[PDB]
Parts: C-alpha cells; structure tokens; sequence
C-alpha cells in the first residue's frame, strides 16, 4: 500500500509536546504562588492532585499498552512479506522518535529544572512540584512510551519475536534503575545504540544486491 | 518556608534567634529595605549538626525576588562563609533591593556545613512596580559601572550560539552528504572507503584549521577587551 | 519494480525519510542519558558562574565530558565512517542546557543567564571529531584526541568567561563580578563554601593554575576516553539472548 | 526391571534418599555462607534491639539479606523451576541465627532475647519467591520483587519491635524501652556512639524516615538483586577445566 | 548389590554433631571461668592445649584423607559400570551431607558465637577461647571434609577423575581465603551449586529414556 | 650471509649508556650549585635549555623513526626466506635489548632519582632538574625506542605486519599513560613469546626435538 505511514508519529509527536507545553505552563503558573508552602492547602488541590492522579493513570495506561500490544500480536509473525515487514519497521523508527522525544523531556527538560527549583527553596518534603513532575510524570510516561516500542518489535517483527534482543530489553529496563543512583563513569540506557542497529541490519537484508549495491552505490 | 518539616528538637537545639527585623514591608523595584537581627548560638551543639565553624548567612526567599545588596554578620561583611562560635550570639544583616513584583514571605537563614539550612523568621514583603525597570548597577574598580541585571549576558551568547551553529553544520553536513542507511550498508559490505578517505580529510582537516584560529583570535580579543581579570575570591 | 519498495522513487523516498527519523530519535537519546550523567556528575560547576574556577571547573568537566563523546564516536564511526560522534553528544548537551537555562533557571525561577550559563564544549568536541577522522584510530583519538579535548576547554571557554573576572571592591575587599553575580541573586542552597572551586595551596608554584589543570584534564580524558570507546561498543550490542 | 536399578522400589527409593540428602546439604551450605557473609556486613543490626532503629537497619538489612535469596533463587528456579529459592536461603539465616542467640548470645554469656533477637526476613522472602513464581522473569522479580521485599520488611518487623519502643521515664530523660534493655544487660564493647542509628539531621521534613528508608531500601535491592542472580548463575558452573 | 548405603553418613553425622556438642558444652563449662585471662595459668591447660593439638591433628587428618584417597584411587575409572557409579554418586552426596553440616558448625555456629564472646571480654589476645574453636577447629575440619569429598570425587568418579570441576575447585580451596578479608558484594563458595549440578548431570545419564521420561514423567 | 650481527645493538647500548652518563654527571656538577632556584637565570641556561630542546628534538627522533621505518618497509613481507626471516628476528630482538635499557634508565634509575630530589628541594616549579631528565627526556626517549621496534617488526616480519600483535600494540602504546594493584607494560611477555613461537618454526624437526633433545 504504503510501507511510510508517520500520521501515528505526528499524532504522537503533537499529543505530547502539547502535553509537556501545558505542564509547563501550568507550573510557570501554580508553580509560583500555589507550591511553595507543602503544609498548605493550596497544595492539596493544585499540586498533590497530579501525583495521586497520574500514578494510577500511568500503571493502567503502562498495562493496556502492553497487554494490547500482545494481544493483537501477529501469531504467524513469520510470515510476515518483505514489504510489511518493511512497514513495521518503519512503524517502530517510528515508536522510538515517540520514545526519543518522551526521553528529552523527562531526562533533560523536567531533569535539570528540578535544578533550579533546588535553589527556590529549602524544601518541605520530597513532593515538591519538579519532583511531581520529574519523577512521577514525566519518567514514567517515558517509560511507558519504552515498553510499548518494545511491545511493539516484539510482537511484529520476527527477530525480535522470537529472542529478546539485549540491547532493547536494556532499553525498556534501565527505566526502572534510574531511581537509585540516586535519589536523582556510570550505568546507563543507550542501549537505543543497539536497538538502531538490529533494525538497520533488517533494511539491509530487506534489499536484494539491486536496492543494496546498486540503487545505492 | 520549609521551616514546619524540618525536626523539632534541631531547630530548637541549634540557632536561637531575636529581635528580627524589617526596615520596610513594603518595597519598589529598586527600593532598598533591610532585614537584621541577632542569633545566639546554642550550647550544647547537637550531635546530627556539623559543628557550626563553617557557616553562611542568607536571605530564606522563593529565587532572587530581592537582589542582596550586601550582609553582614560578627560585624563583618560575610559575602563568604564564616565561624560561629558555640554559646555566643551574633548579629547580622541583609541588604535587600528589590526586584520581582509580588508578595513574598522573605526570612533570615543560616547554614551550617554539613548540617543543612537553619530558618529564622520570616515576614511577608509587598513588592511592587515591573521587573523591567529593576537595574543593579555596580561599580568596577576601573572606575565604570554595569547594570548586573543584563551585563554580560550579550557577549556569552555572542560565543556561544555561533559554536552551537558551528556543531550543527558541522552533522547537517555529513548527514546529507553520505547518508546513516546508505553509509551504513556501504560499512556493512566491503566499504567503507567510499564514506570517507580523503578529500572529506581535507574538509576535516581544513574545518579544524578553522575552528582552532578561530579560538586563537576569540581568546586574543577577550584577553584585550578585559585585560585585568583576578580568580574567583573563595574561603 | 524494486521490493519491497514499488518506484524507485518508493524507495529512495523511504530511505531518507527514515534517515531523519533515526538522526532525531538518536539524537536524543543521547542527549537525554548524556545529559542525566553529566549533570549528575559535573554538577554544578556548569550551572553556576561561580562556580567555574581555574582549578576543579577545568579539571572534572573534560573527564565527565569526554564519557558520551567517546561513547557517541563509537556508534557513529564505527558502524557508519561518520566523522560527527563527539559533535553529535556535545551539541546535544548544550541545547538540552540552554534550553533549560533559558526556559527555566530564568524563564522560572529568574536567576540572570549571567549566572546560570552552560560550559562551552563545541570547540573541543571538533577537535576530537577530527582527530578521529584524520586518522581512522580510536587509539591515536583516546591519546592526541582527547589530549587536545583536554587542552581546549579552557581557552574555548575564555571568550564568555573573561567578562565576569573584572574585579571590583565591596565594602573594602575584593570580588569578581561573578561572585557578586552569585552573592546578589539569592540561591535558597548555596552557600559559598560548598563551592570546590580552588582556595590556594602551598603546593602551588606560580602563576601555573589553569596549565597544570588542562593537562591534568587532557591526561585523564585518555583512560575515560578508551573506557567509553569500549562501553559505546558495549552498547552497539544486537546480541540477542534466549530466556528472562 | 530398571538397570542400574533392580526393582522400580530400587530406584524410586534411591530417588527419595538422595533428593532429601540434596536439599539437606543445600540447605546448609547457603545457610553457612549467607549467614557469614550477612553477619560480617548487617551485623550488628541484627544482634542488637538498640540498633534497630528507623533509618540504617531497614536500609542495609534489606540491602544486604536479598544477596542470597536472588542467588539461591538463580539456582533453585533456573534448574529445577522450584519457587522457593528466596525462602530456602531467608529461612536458612534465621534458623542458624535464632539457634545462635539461644545457645549462644543467651545460653552462653545471658542476655535477654529481647535484647539479642534477629530481623523478620520470612514475609519480604516469600513476596520474593511468588513474584518469580507468578512471573516467570527474574527481571520482573528483580524490579516488582526485591521492590516489594523492601518495603515488607518494617511491617513484618513492627510486629516483634513495637513492644519494645514503648516509651519509659529515666533520671529525668526519655527512653525507649529497647535503649534500656541495651543499657541494662552490659555489653563490654558496645558504647552507644558505635551504634549506626538515627540521630536526626536538617534534611528530614516530617515524619517520613521509615517510608524513604524502606522505599530506598526497594530500589538498590533491585541492583542487589540483578548482580547476585547472575552470580548466582556463576556459581551453579559446570565448567571442567583442564590444569591448576 | 545395593547403591544407597548411608551406613558410612551416619558415621560422619554422628561423630560429628556429638563431637561439637562435647566442645559446646566444654566451653559453657570452661568458657566461663577459665578462659577469661589469658595470662592466667588455667588458659594454658583448658584452651591453649586445645590449640596446640588441634594443629598438627587437623595438618595430618588433612594429608592423611587426601593422600590415602589417592591411593586407594580406582585405576581403571573409565570402566566404572552404571551399578556401581551410581553407588559411587551416593557416596559423594553423602560426603557433601557431611561437608554441609561442617560447614553449619562451623560458619554459622561457632562464627557468629564469637560475636557474643566479643560482647564479654575486652580481650587479651587472638586465642580468644571462641578464636581457637573457630578459626582454628570448626573451620580448618570443614575444610578437611572438603577436601575430602573432592578427592574421593576425583579418584572414583569419570568425569571428575581427569579434569577439576571448576565449582569443586572453588568448594575445596576457598577455604583457604576466609582468613582474608577481615582478618578476623563479595567472594564465597556456594560452588556446591556446580557441584550438585554436577552430580546431577551424571544421574540423568544414568537412566536411559526408560527410568527419565517414563518411571518418572 | 649471517643471522647474527649485533653490531647496530652495540651502537644503541654504547650510545645510550654514554648519553646517560654524561647526563648524570652534567647534573652532579649542575644539579649542586645551578638547579636550586628556578627563578635564578643560571636555571634558563643550564636546565631550561635542555627541556625546550630536547622535546622537539625527541618529537622528531620519534616520527622520523616511525616514517622511515615504514617506507624502508618490505613490500613483499610473505616472501621472506627462513634464513632472512630469522634474521629479521634477531634484530628484532636487538630492538628489544636496546628498549629493555632505555626503560631500565628511564623507569628506574631517573626516576626513583627524582624521589632523593625531592628530599633536596622545596619546589620552584615542575620543571625540577630530575623532572627535566626523567619525564621529558629519559621517558620520551625509551619511549621512541619502543614505537621503533613496534614498527621494524610490522614492517619487516610477517606476523607482525598484517596484524597487531595485541602485546606489542600495548608495549609501544603503555607509554603514552604514565603521566596519568596497577596497568603496566611487562607486555615484552607476549613479544618474547611471539618472537620464539617464530623461532620453533623456523627449524625443522631436524633443529627442534633432535638437535636440542
Ligand atoms: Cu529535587
Ligand atoms: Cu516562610
Ligand atoms: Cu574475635
Ligand atoms: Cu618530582
């Protein structure tokens, strides 16, 4: 039909950036005048809300897009002809832009900001709104976003049926060993390295000698 | 202003504070109020606190809604950190000019080493007028002044976006020019060889020729505008 | 007419479309993890102008910063010949930085870009990109690369950094703008004294601060260097294993 | 009938013998070996009621006990898909413990079990065991598993700790009732100051320190975890080699 | 004849456990008052002699089990007919059963006994009466054991016999480095779990399809 | 012709261990009385001379070394006869005794010197006499020595050339991380090994088990 769709990506790309753009706002917002005394009721409504919110939100959301994904898993994965098997790479370079950009958000934007935060208070716990943000938002919606793309290969593509390609199981993983070291040389998920790699390896099978050598020199 | 969390029998234990003080609770940007005050070091210095012979003097506020102006404390001008004395009392202040329009609970804060953040009291204090109009200046020793708002901050994106730009090229260049796919296949197969060998040497070659003359001069002109300089004062 | 591409045209239009997407989505990527690590580390001494010494700044921010370089030029020269790997990491940094700075040091919390700028990386991460360009080595990369990462970094850091060592006198001592820069605009946590910038020692013998610290920094660039190169390829791995 | 067994009663009954003999001397074995290696690194917390405070014990307790049980797992579900690896090697320890303090610590030299009792491993052991059981990834485990065990471990202890943190009046000073049991029955060398517990600091806000603990308790076991499962892997190795 | 003996563990266990309950009861019985100077002359006659013989006792009993194990080593061990390897297989669980039972004394009992003793003096030396029981009793008879079970392995059994187990390797000579750190993460023998992995590899060949799968699944 | 000449080992150990002796005795009667204040201008002409020297010099000794060695490189290095390969051996071997006492100097002797130096002086700077002698001379120069016999063995032995031999890559490499329990280059193992693994080939059974046993 088709093997380039990106309307998913864009859809993807678009409900999020949005997201992080509210988020943001919103805390230029309620950050200042609203969470800066803990004790307060103010931050009951305008803070605390969000974490009880999102955690429970986050958990289902993380389970149905798993869950989902394996249920409408191609279980003659084998199959699969070259030109979709081309289709549903192409998906998942999409699924991991989707997943690049949910890592800047919450590894750089939300990450350093908590920086600055730091030194606009003295703090009145562990709760405080970058915190909310940073730590139950926007980590675990990256997480999320990770074990979908995973999902996804897995249950698509053969190769990574079939397997449990190392450096994607990293990838989704390490996610959940970001809290320790620490409370925020060292062991880290660019396994994405990897997983780039195992899907340039199948676009290269998926070309005789004629796109290989030929159409490309 | 997180004063409430923090445990009960340290902030008890620790600084003693009274007779504290606000010049105004009400300030224009550029107005200059005064926070002061005096501490009593307690005696019988709690085991979970670093001894206090390393501590620092602060103004307890939400960011820089007031620029300090200057401080002082044991009657000296303590931009840096100093030595408290178990048992003794101090006595302090906190020159504050402000700067942000709004309604802030500004308080007198201590320090300790490795001890953390001791809060003293805190009063809320009125700003008003618009941030735009809030200046410093300050005074160089050449005589000049600076506004310290903004200076500066021109000649740092002057060298770095140029760079950032730089970097930028720098990959757009290679990426449309010999592709990931196709350079990745060419490395896959034999070659290779056909991504690099010179001439794109000589590009690299030429690129950093560049890029260090452009660094010689960058340093010369900075080193011409500006040619006192002193390393930062610490201690 | 070429499967499982139907034009060429079906072909050639898929393939650069795909070579964006990769180039963004491992574009950060990098930038997320080299960020997390390097800010985690080397603090600190990037967020704050005074903070930037002639001592620790210039020492602990090339050996932090060299990791993701080394890691990047790993993937990218190794599996695709291109000569961009430490450009790549370092100018991810610093948009993920600036941006930050700007949308958020000030944009948030208001502190003067002139306090809460980033330390320049750029001219050293060329220098690297090329070494390992003109020769094909990693090795000869790890030794006169990041030998040169090393030496750079001050001098490429100068040009936005001299400005703010113009010294002044308050109340009868002496300061740099840039610890006044700091002493104005109120940092709820940060005392001077948990600063780690240099305080003077007996040990030193001139005048030779800032030399003496750029080669430290060159010198220990190279192992972190090699450690790196082998963990970049460490994570190129499509290994795949059997059973969780 | 069954070469080199005569009857079926012959090797159904050599079997049995030898499956017990197994699990016999499996069983201790991992107990000797988890116990030297906890006692010399979780003490000391554990022999103590005046160490079991709010902050330390429920932070290396945890740490420190899920070393074994995710070895012992590695062995006992990767060979013989049995779900009580964490149980075999968290039992092992008490028993070899609780023997001790009464033969020993009380039997011995007389101090009162209240004073010499060990930490409640049993509940977190069995959250440890069933997570691999339901799952059958010692990754989840690792991450849902040794997260759980973490946090366990205060409520199963509260329970036999609770009684002993009932408050009394001394010479015009609080203390709890466990302090006084340490207070009382004197140990030769064991100053309060060598003690490792709680004693407050300015980075405390509330009324929290037992859930951070338990929680920061869960998320380095996951690291615990990992690195002990694939060593308990090394170390189920069949591996001949050839000369010495 | 019949594979499944015993007659020979018993032996162990029970001189063993009895043994250990002697010297338990001993040092109940001159642990407290007896051993508590040391520059005392009663130290000299109820706890250094014990050092003293122990020794050489456990030097030759080491050399004695190894040498006459070698000696009385099978010649011909390739030959070993599936009847009689088997037997041979249970005789080296039994010498484990004993070895793990060693090993219970004298790591966990009389090891974390001594952290009691510390609780009681203040000390006059490193021949603590607890020291000689344990580091220079219960730990070096373990280690007897170990050797032992490794040898008789290594002399009667094909597989064993002609190469090292690395995992047996460990089990005999990690012993010898529990003396190092302390003195008085990490590196330990639990290399018992090759050793019965082991073990087991050899009684599943052992049976033909006819005992595996069918006699029992 | 013959295997064995030595003659070029004779002209690397005679014209080092005089290079060094005269160095050592320039500092004895420069060191006392000349090397004492940095600051002093007897230092800029009796040190400071040698420091500004000797590093270009050394820089390059070092790549005229390595760019000569590879252009006389053997083009047709599989070809190379038994007797001319063991020949090639045994100046490989001489590159390695000429190495083993550049390192013995530049590892031991000037450097635990610094060590009684330091007990001397004070400091006026790095740029001590010792520091002069042994981190930029007596280390660059062993130094170079290595990176030689690395490159007469790749360009001359097949083996060596097309390759990399793990060792020797280490061995003239090592070198560059001493500026910065411990990694070290006792890597001359597996060169020696290397070279006698070529040895036991190039003699038949005939050389081998009979001549020696
Ligand atoms: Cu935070
Ligand atoms: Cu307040
Ligand atoms: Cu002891
Ligand atoms: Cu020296």
């Amino acid at each position: 039909e088709s093997v380039v769709d990106l309307r998913g990506m864009w859809i993807g790309l678009v409900l999020l950036n949005v997201f992080y753009l509210i988020v943001r706002i919103y805390e230029q917002v309620f950050g200042w005048r609203a969470g800066l005394d803990s004790f307060a009721p103010e931050f009951q409504t305008y803070w605390m809300s969000i974490l009880w919110t999102e955690i429970p939100l986050e958990l289902v959301s993380g389970l149905g897009l798993a869950g989902y994904l394996w249920k409408t898993r191609d279980r003659n994965v084998d199959a699969v002809t070259p030109r979709e098997e081309m289709r549903r790479l192409v998906v998942l370079v999409q699924w991991l832009v989707v997943y690049g950009i949910a890592i800047y958000w919450g590894a750089s934007f939300f990450t350093e900001q908590d920086g600055t935060w730091h030194m606009t208070v003295i703090r009145d716990t562990d709760f405080t709104p970058s915190h909310i943000i940073e730590f139950y938002m926007s980590y675990p919606i990256y997480s999320v976003i990770a074990v979908g793309a995973f999902f996804y290969a897995k249950t698509r593509i053969p190769y990574f049926a079939h397997g449990y390609s190392l450096a994607f199981l990293i990838v989704a993983i390490g996610p959940f060993m970001i809290i320790p070291n620490v409370g925020l040389f060292g062991w880290m998920a660019l396994g994405v390295f990897g997983v780039v790699l195992q899907i340039l390896m199948r676009i290269h099978a998926l070309v005789g000698k004629e796109g290989v050598k030929l159409l490309t020199e | 202003h997180g004063e409430k969390s923090q445990q009960a029998f340290l902030r008890m234990r620790t600084l003693n504070w009274y007779d504290v003080q606000w010049s105004k609770t009400t300030v224009n940007v550029n107005e200059e109020m005064v926070l002061s005050g005096k501490v009593h070091v307690f005696s019988a210095w709690p085991q979970a606190v670093a001894n206090p012979r390393v501590s620092f003097l602060n103004a307890g506020e939400p960011g820089p809604v007031l620029v300090r102006t200057a401080q002082f404390i044991g009657e000296q001008f303590a931009p840096r950190s100093v030595s408290l004395e178990i048992g003794k009392d101090y006595a302090f202040s906190i020159n504050l000019r402000g700067r942000r329009a709004g309604r802030w609970h500004v308080h007198a804060q201590i320090n300790v080493e490795g001890g953390g953040p001791i809060i003293g009291p805190g009063q809320w204090i009125e700003i008003k007028g618009d941030m735009k109009d809030f200046t410093d200046p300050v005074t160089l020793l050449d005589g000049s002044t600076v506004d310290l708002e903004h200076y500066g901050i021109s000649r740092v994106y002057a060298w770095h976006l140029p760079w950032m730009a730089v970097g930028a090229a720098w990959i757009f260049f290679w990426f449309v020019r010999k592709g990931i796919i196709t350079s990745y296949i060419r490395v896959a197969e034999g070659k290779a060889d056909d991504v690099i060998g010179d001439d794109d040497r000589r590009i690299g070659a030429i690129v950093l020729a560049l890029t260090i003359l452009a660094t010689i001069v960058g340093y010369a002109v900075t080193n011409s505008t500006f040619p006192r300089t002193i390393p930062l004062q610490a201690g | 007419a070429v499967g499982p591409f139907n034009s060429v045209a079906e072909a050639a239009g898929c393939v650069q479309t795909v070579d964006w997407m990769l180039l963004v989505l491992l574009f950060f990527a990098v930038l997320g993890g080299y960020h997390v690590h390097f800010m985690l580390t080397a603090g600190d001494w990037d967020f704050w102008v005074d903070w930037k010494d002639r001592r620790m700044w210039p020492t602990v921010v090339p050996i932090l910063g060299v990791t993701f370089c080394a890691a990047s030029q790993a993937f990218w020269w190794v599996n695709f010949r291109l000569p961009f790997g430490a450009v790549f990491a370092a100018l991810g940094l610093l948009i993920g930085e600036w941006i930050n700075r700007y949308v958020n040091f000030w944009g948030w919390t208001y502190f003067p870009i002139s306090l809460v700028f980033p330390s320049a990386l750029i001219v050293p991460a060329i220098w690297l990109d090329v070494i390992l360009l003109l020769s094909g080595s990693y090795v000869i990369t790890a030794v006169v690369g990041s030998l040169g990462w090393g030496l750079l970094f001050y001098p490429n850091n100068w040009p936005a950094i001299a400005a703010f060592h113009q010294a002044t006198e308050q109340h009868g001592q002496l300061m740099t703008l840039a610890d006044l820069i700091g002493f104005h605009f109120v940092r709820t946590s940060m005392p001077e004294y948990i600063r780690m910038v240099e305080r003077g020692t007996l040990r030193t013998f001139g005048k030779d601060v800032v030399p003496v610290a750029a080669f430290f920094s060159g010198f220990v660039s190279m192992m972190v260097y090699f450690l790196w190169w082998f963990m970049g390829r460490w994570y190129s791995t499509t290994k795949v294993i059997d059973t969780i």
